[PDB]
């Protein structure tokens, strides 16, 4: 490769899939919020 | 136990879980003007009008703000402290001689005494197997 | 608390009970010398230990004693926590 | 603006009202409601027991021989459970004020008691264990990335 | 008129009615000096400060004057002149009678005397001086300016004494004194260096027969030799009217290095250092209000300094910088005492006088002597500000101010600072014993070395190398890095070493990183005493009481040793272990990888042999591989001519034990022994009248701190001294 | 030429002042 | 070895751990008995 470390390896799973997961997961329970309180 | 305190932002010297769960003192006087001034959990602040309800953890930072803040500089002289129970209770701990005077009454608390010369003094050479201390006469 | 003592060589200048910031003393009625009133403890449960009370007694061999017990509690240690 | 009076000595600081804390803090499993004490010991020894191997796994006096996998696995086993057993004794032992300081702005849980207690200290046996396990697995082949090699 | 002096206690009225007993000769020494405790007006006050600033000056006089002209009847200057290397600079000679005889300091040319270690020969190499004539000129010169000003004190005391609006006008001070004082000071020296220092410098090249070489007053309208060199300096050509400075490239130039003809550094760099200087803090100093209705108007500055965090901002210091005193005393003492001590970590790395790093003598005498006083004087500037914070203050003119809002929340700053003062004190110390252990364990695999379990402090790397390659780019019109420690040759002269880099390998961590954790405990101390002084969670009375007294009866259990300057006296103790370990370190590293001799290769054999690579990683290392070295021959070093000086080491440890002796004990226990013996005395007819009385708690603690301090800097100063005269 | 750690130097820039910046302005406007 | 057993190889860890676990523990809920009775 070049002079860089293995980053560009193994840093895209989690920005592809477990960060939009989590994104997902906490706008659902965001859009049923009680209220009137809501994060 | 007036709706009312000295002006006073806050700190960290406040009170504890002992406080508001074993006892709280309080302390109340009359101070028609406001005058800036000290306070022995760190800070300053300034005193309200009229009634000024203080309200602490311990017993002695009100008898020294009494004695040498209060009538020593500022000439108020009817501060009413008392030591607030758990559940509510109150107890007129002082005055206990109204006027603060520490010396004056016509007649006192009469009981026990002990008028005797030290030179003649009680010893564990004599009460043995006993209790007691010199308090014998 | 701790214990105190009394005695009869109170002269009357009352300059301990104006030092005790801890109300254990007071003036009771007496007759002997020109004191008519001696000092005495009432309120012993609040004792500190700080005897600044003798320290004010201008008294040969000082009038006043605490003799400094071993029932100590939070009122005799003085603890705001 | 303190909490109830602002002579009283806590401080609105923006790091303990701030609302990101206090939601980040509400929902963990010590405090989320909804849930069994059980669930709460199995999910802090999962937490625990699949952290807690690592510092001495390749730090302990075995550190570069051909074992210290097992042997950190056992390590980690015998921590947790002198840590339940601590936990389990303060239970035994717990009752003088029987409360938890309390400044989230609700009470944590009825989770504050020794019955619950001990059921906490068990679930917590349970899940530090699972969490040894599954990561002596997760670092049981080297070659766990070596077969991926990406 | 001497009719005054007897009549003691002139200045407290109740010390000066009559010697009851012991106690009144104590406390005569005690109250002789703060007026501040004799009445309330300020005029006074000003007035006496000013008539003792003048005699400390008068005895500065008085002290330089006289070594002067000792140096010029009694010292081998003028023939350690030609040859500096040969001959070791020496004074005070010792007296021919039974007992000091044996201790002829001869250095060559028969000069006996003592051989000194202060380097006042080094500024008269560069001074360019030749004869003592003049030099005692000098010293009745400086005494007489001694007296002038004494007397110039007497009057402005006793005829006509300022008054008291002439106090606060801090203005016109800093104006003053910024350009006034220091720029035109250090301008008319460098005129003086310019004009003979670096001519007779170039005459010191070759043995250019030092007093034939004429006098200032061949130069003073004598161009011709001014001429001879720097074609510039004929006159000076006067370019500066023609704005044109490039000629003037003979002189005023910018090497910046070390200059291998000297010993030290190039000199020009110096000068037109100087000159800079100058000029630079004269147009800062001309900054503030005056009398022409223009400037800063300084109160309103820090007005405007405030936001959302801040509170209000800087409002409402001024009270306290005018009003009272020992806030200004404490604040200066603390730069002056940190200034010191970077001057002391500075000038061994940039020697600015001829033949100082390759005179391996005077250089870490005078480091060690002002690193001490850098410290021993910090310390009082702390102790200034408690006596500020107890004597100085307002309920009124302290709202919310910056100042207030730390004495709110105090309790939750000083529980984070134990917090990381535990946390640096184990993580480094219990991480020593460790490895001590793991050395006496048979597992050295286990050590923290490089050859071993790793850590580097890659920060201090990083930034010595980015200091290396400076000039060209960073300094394009520079010829040599600033220094040689950080990067560049290893510079030298003959076969002793005058500069290399330094390297920084392992050790330097925990070294670096227990320096922090002293310093942060002392800081600890310090400030608690100076937060918790008037009030305390128990103590309510503090400021209502005092700062200087023992104790508040065995109230609580004990509160004995509640006051502040027992904090400042854990604090001086403390203080005490990390200048001592901070000179530990530096004379180590300095003679075992910077200092030695060099062979023709350049081959620095360095004297220890690089021992911190080795040993000083374990404990047991550290005595062994220090102090073997730091005695092995005091032990033997007397007993001939130039080694009679049997050194008070031997001697000091009884001044410590002695020292300890007050600390443990009370004092009842000597009062009842001083009654008994009364009794005797008694007996025979022979009481004293006044009646003796033992010491008082605080003064007793006090003596024997004292004792004990003294005990151990002379102990040490015994050992490092020996110890250079063992290599110089 | 190219480069090195100095690139984790250029993400370590990041994360706070506009990482945490950007989450300001964008949680001002109450989500 | 000697002509002894095992024995010496592990007896230490029961007397050098456990029993002083039992000890405090059974010492620590000694300490806070209730009254008038304790064991
Ligand atoms: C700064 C303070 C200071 C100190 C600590 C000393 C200390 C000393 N001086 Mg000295 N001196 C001083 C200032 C000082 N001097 C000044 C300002 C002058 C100029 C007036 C002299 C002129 C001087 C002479 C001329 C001599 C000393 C000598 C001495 C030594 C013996 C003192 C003696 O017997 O009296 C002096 C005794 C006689 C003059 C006889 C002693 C080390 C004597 C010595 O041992 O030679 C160095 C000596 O001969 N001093
Ligand atoms: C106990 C007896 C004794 C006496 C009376 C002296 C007397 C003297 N010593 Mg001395 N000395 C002694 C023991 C003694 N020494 C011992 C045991 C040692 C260690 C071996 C020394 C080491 C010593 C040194 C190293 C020096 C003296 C010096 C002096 C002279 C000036 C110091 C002085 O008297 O005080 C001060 C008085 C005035 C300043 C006046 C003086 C003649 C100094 C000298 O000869 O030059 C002045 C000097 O430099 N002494
Ligand atoms: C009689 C005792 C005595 C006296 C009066 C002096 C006096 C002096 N010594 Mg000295 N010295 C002594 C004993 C003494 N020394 C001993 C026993 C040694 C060890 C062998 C030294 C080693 C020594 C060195 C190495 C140096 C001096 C220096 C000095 C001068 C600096 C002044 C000073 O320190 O002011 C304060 C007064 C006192 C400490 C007293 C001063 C004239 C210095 C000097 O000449 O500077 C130019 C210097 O460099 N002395
Ligand atoms: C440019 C003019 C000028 C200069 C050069 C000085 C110089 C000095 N002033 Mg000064 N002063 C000035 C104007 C000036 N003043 C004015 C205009 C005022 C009125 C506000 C004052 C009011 C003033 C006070 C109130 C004091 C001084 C003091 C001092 C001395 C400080 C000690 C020192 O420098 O150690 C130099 C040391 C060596 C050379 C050795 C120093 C000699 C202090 C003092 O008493 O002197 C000791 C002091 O307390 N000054
Ligand atoms: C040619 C040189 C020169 C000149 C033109 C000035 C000019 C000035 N100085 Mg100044 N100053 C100088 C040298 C000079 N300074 C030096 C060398 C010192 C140190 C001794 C000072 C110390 C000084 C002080 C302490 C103050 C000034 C002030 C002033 C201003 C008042 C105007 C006035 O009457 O001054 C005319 C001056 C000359 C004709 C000369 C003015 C801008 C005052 C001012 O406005 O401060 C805000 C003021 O208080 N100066
Ligand atoms: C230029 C420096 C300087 C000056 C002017 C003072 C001046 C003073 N100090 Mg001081 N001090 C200093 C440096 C200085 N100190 C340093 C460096 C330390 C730390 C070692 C101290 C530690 C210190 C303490 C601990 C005390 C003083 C006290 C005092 C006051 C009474 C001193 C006296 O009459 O002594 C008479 C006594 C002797 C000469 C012995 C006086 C205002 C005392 C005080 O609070 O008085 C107001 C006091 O208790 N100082
Ligand atoms: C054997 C010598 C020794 C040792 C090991 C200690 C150890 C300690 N002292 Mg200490 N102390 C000593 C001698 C010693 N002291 C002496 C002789 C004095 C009087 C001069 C003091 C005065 C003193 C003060 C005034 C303070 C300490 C503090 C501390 C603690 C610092 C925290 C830390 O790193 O833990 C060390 C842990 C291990 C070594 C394991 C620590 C417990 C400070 C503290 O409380 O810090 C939290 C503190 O305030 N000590
Ligand atoms: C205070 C600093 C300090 C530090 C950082 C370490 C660090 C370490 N020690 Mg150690 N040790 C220390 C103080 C320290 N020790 C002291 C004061 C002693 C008493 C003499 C010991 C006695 C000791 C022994 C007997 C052994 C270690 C071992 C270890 C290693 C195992 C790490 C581990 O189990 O952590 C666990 C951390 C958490 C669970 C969190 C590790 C490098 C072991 C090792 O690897 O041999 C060197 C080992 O056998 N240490
Ligand atoms: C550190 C130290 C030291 C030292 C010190 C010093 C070194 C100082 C310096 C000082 C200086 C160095 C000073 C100087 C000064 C000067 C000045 C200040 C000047 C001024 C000037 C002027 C003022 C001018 C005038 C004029 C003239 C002359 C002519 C005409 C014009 C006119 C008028 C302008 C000692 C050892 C002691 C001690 C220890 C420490
Ligand atoms: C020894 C001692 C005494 C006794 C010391 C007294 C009573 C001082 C008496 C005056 C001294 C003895 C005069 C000093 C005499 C000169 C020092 C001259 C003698 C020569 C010597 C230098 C050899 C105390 O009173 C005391 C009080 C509190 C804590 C510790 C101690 C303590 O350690
Ligand atoms: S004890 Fe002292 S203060 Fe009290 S009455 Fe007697 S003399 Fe007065
Ligand atoms: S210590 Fe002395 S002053 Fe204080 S309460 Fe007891 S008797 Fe009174």
């Amino acid at each position: 490769m070049f002079s860089a470390s293995f980053l560009p390896s193994i840093l895209v799973p989690l920005t592809g899939l477990v960060f939009p997961a989590i994104a997902m997961a906490l706008l659902l329970i965001y859009v049923e919020r009680e209220d009137p309180s809501g994060i | 136990l007036s709706g009312q305190t000295p002006i006073f932002g806050g700190s960290t010297g406040g009170l504890l879980t002992k406080a508001f769960r074993e006892e709280k003192y309080v302390i109340t006087w009359t101070s028609p003007k406001e005058q800036v001034f000290e306070m022995p959990t760190g800070g300053a602040a300034i005193m309200r009008q009229g009634p000024n309800k203080l309200e602490l953890a311990r017993k002695e930072y009100c008898i020294a703000l009494g004695g040498q803040q209060l009538r020593a500089k500022f000439r108020i002289t009817d501060y009413k402290i008392y030591r607030v129970y758990p559940n509510g209770e109150v107890q007129y701990l002082h005055p206990s001689d109204g006027v603060f005077p520490e010396k004056v009454n016509e007649g006192r608390q009469k009981v026990g005494y002990v008028d005797r010369n030290i030179g003649k003094n009680p010893d564990p050479a004599k009460l043995k197997f006993s209790g007691m201390t010199t308090y014998n006469a | 608390s701790h214990s105190v003592k009394i005695y009869d060589t109170c002269i009357g200048c009352t300059q301990c009970v104006r030092a005790c910031p801890t109300d254990v003393l007071e003036m009771v009625p007496w007759d002997g010398c020109k004191a008519g009133q001696i000092a005495a403890s009432p309120r012993t449960e609040d004792c500190v230990g700080c005897k600044r009370c003798e320290t004010a007694c201008p008294t040969d061999f000082l009038s006043i004693r605490v003799y400094l017990s071993n029932a100590e509690t939070t009122r005799s240690m003085g603890l705001a926590y | 603006p303190s909490r109830r009076d602002p002579q009283i000595g806590n401080l609105e600081t923006p790091i303990n009202n701030s609302s990101l804390v206090k939601w980040f803090i509400n929902n963990l499993p010590a405090y989320r409601p909804g849930i069994t004490p059980l669930r709460r010991g199995l999910e802090v020894g999962m937490a625990h027991g699949y952290w807690l191997l690592g510092p001495f796994a390749k730090l302990g006096p075995l550190r570069d021989t051909d074992v210290a996998n097992i042997a950190g696995l056992l390590a980690t086993l015998g921590m947790v459970v002198i840590s339940t057993l601590a936990v389990s004794l303060y239970a035994a032992t717990d009752p003088p004020k029987p409360v938890a300081t309390v400044t989230v702005p609700n009470p944590p849980d009825t989770f504050d008691t020794t019955e619950g207690w001990n059921t906490f200290a068990s679930g917590f046996l349970i899940g530090g264990v699972g969490g040894a396990v599954v990561a002596y697995f997760i670092l049981a082949n080297i070659e766990l990335i070596q077969n991926i090699f990406k | 008129s001497f009719e005054k002096w007897g009549q003691p206690g002139h200045f407290d009225r109740t010390l000066a009615k009559g010697p009851k007993t012991t106690t009144w000769i104590w406390n005569l020494h005690a109250l002789a000096h703060d007026f501040d405790t004799h009445t309330s007006d300020l005029e006074d006050i000003s007035r006496k400060i000013f008539a003792a600033h003048f005699g400390q000056l008068a005895v500065i006089f008085l002290w330089l004057s006289g070594m002067e002209f000792h140096g010029a009847r009694f010292s081998n200057y003028e023939a350690w002149l030609s040859d500096p290397i040969g001959i070791k600079p020496s004074a005070q000679v010792v007296w021919p009678i039974v007992g000091q005889d044996i201790l002829n300091a001869d250095v060559g040319g028969g000069f006996h005397g003592i051989q000194i270690t202060s380097g006042l020969f080094q500024v008269w190499r560069a001074a360019g001086f030749t004869n003592s004539f003049q030099l005692y000129v000098t010293a009745i010169g400086g005494l007489v300016a001694a007296a002038l000003m004494l007397f110039a004190g007497w009057f402005h005391y006793h005829k006509r004494a300022p008054k008291l609006e002439w106090f606060q006008n801090a203005e016109s001070m800093l104006n003053h004194h910024l350009a006034g004082l220091l720029g035109l000071g250090c301008l008319s020296w460098a005129g003086h260096q310019i004009h003979v220092a670096l001519p007779v410098n170039k005459l010191l090249d070759a043995g250019v027969a030092p007093k034939d070489i004429p006098l200032p007053h061949e130069f003073i309208l004598n161009n011709s030799l001014m001429a001879e060199l720097y074609p510039s300096f004929a006159k000076g050509l006067t370019p500066f009217w023609t704005l044109n400075w490039g000629q003037y490239a003979d002189f005023l130039t910018f090497k910046g290095g070390l200059n291998p003809v000297t010993g030290g550094l190039w000199l020009t760099d110096t000068a037109h250092h100087h000159l800079a200087l100058a000029v630079l803090f004269i147009v800062a100093g001309h900054m503030y209000r005056t009398n022409w209705g223009i400037g800063h108007s300084i109160k309103e500055i820090l007005e405007n300094h405030k936001g959302p965090f801040t509170g209000d901002g800087h409002k409402g210091l001024y009270e306290n910088m005018t009003t009272s005193w020992h806030a200004q005393l404490g604040t200066n003492l603390a730069m002056l005492g940190s200034l010191t001590i970077i001057v002391a970590h500075h000038m061994y790395a940039m020697p600015p006088y001829p033949y100082l790093a390759t005179d391996y003598a005077t250089a870490l005498s005078i480091f060690t002597h002002h690193m001490w006083i850098g410290g021993f004087l910090i310390v009082g500037g702390a102790a200034h500000a408690t006596i500020f914070m107890v004597r100085d203050y307002d309920p009124a003119v302290n709202q919310n101010n910056v100042l207030d809002r730390v004495i709110r929340h105090r309790d939750a700053i000083i529980s984070h600072l134990n917090w990381v003062c535990m946390f640096l004190g184990f993580h480094s110390f219990g991480l020593y014993i460790h490895n001590d252990t793991m050395q006496a364990l048979g597992r050295p695999q286990d050590m923290f070395s490089d050859t071993a379990i790793q850590l580097q402090p890659v920060f201090a790397q990083f930034v010595q190398n980015i200091h290396t390659l400076a000039p060209g780019s960073t300094a394009p019109n520079a010829l040599e890095p600033v220094s040689y420690a950080f990067g560049g040759g290893v510079v030298a002269v003959g076969g002793k070493i005058a500069m290399m880099p330094i390297a920084l390998g392992t050790a330097d961590f925990m070294i670096h990183h227990i320096h922090a954790f002293q310093i942060h405990v002392t800081v600890l101390i310090l400030l608690k005493g100076f937060l918790f002084a008037r009030n305390s969670r128990l103590i309510p009375d503090k400021a209502n009481l005092g700062f200087r007294f023992p104790c508040d009866g065995p109230g609580r259990g004990g509160t004995c040793q509640v006051s502040g300057w027992d904090h400042v006296f854990l604090g001086l103790f403390w203080m005490f272990n990390t200048i001592a370990i901070a000179v530990y370190h530096f004379s180590w590293k300095m003679q075992s990888d910077v200092w030695g001799t060099i062979d023709p290769d350049g081959t620095i054999a360095h004297i220890t042999g690089g021992n911190f690579a080795m040993s000083a990683n374990t404990i047991n290392g550290w005595l062994r591989d220090y102090q073997w070295a730091q005695a092995a021959q005091v032990i033997q070093s007397y007993g001939s001519a130039l080694s009679a000086y049997g050194l008070l080491f031997l001697g000091a440890h009884f001044v410590w034990a002695f020292s300890l002796m007050f600390l443990f004990s009370g004092r009842g226990y000597w009062q009842e022994l001083i009654e008994s013996i009364v009794w005797a005395h008694n007996k025979l007819k022979v009481a004293p009248t006044i009646q003796p009385r033992a010491l008082s708690i605080i003064q007793g603690r006090a003596v024997g701190v004292a004792h004990y301090l003294l005990g151990a800097i002379v102990t040490i100063w015994a050992f490092f001294e020996a110890r250079i005269i063992s290599v110089g | 030429m190219s480069i090195s750690d100095t690139q984790v130097f250029v993400a370590l820039v990041i994360a706070l002042i506009p990482g945490v910046l950007a989450f300001r302005l964008a949680t001002e406007l109450y989500k």
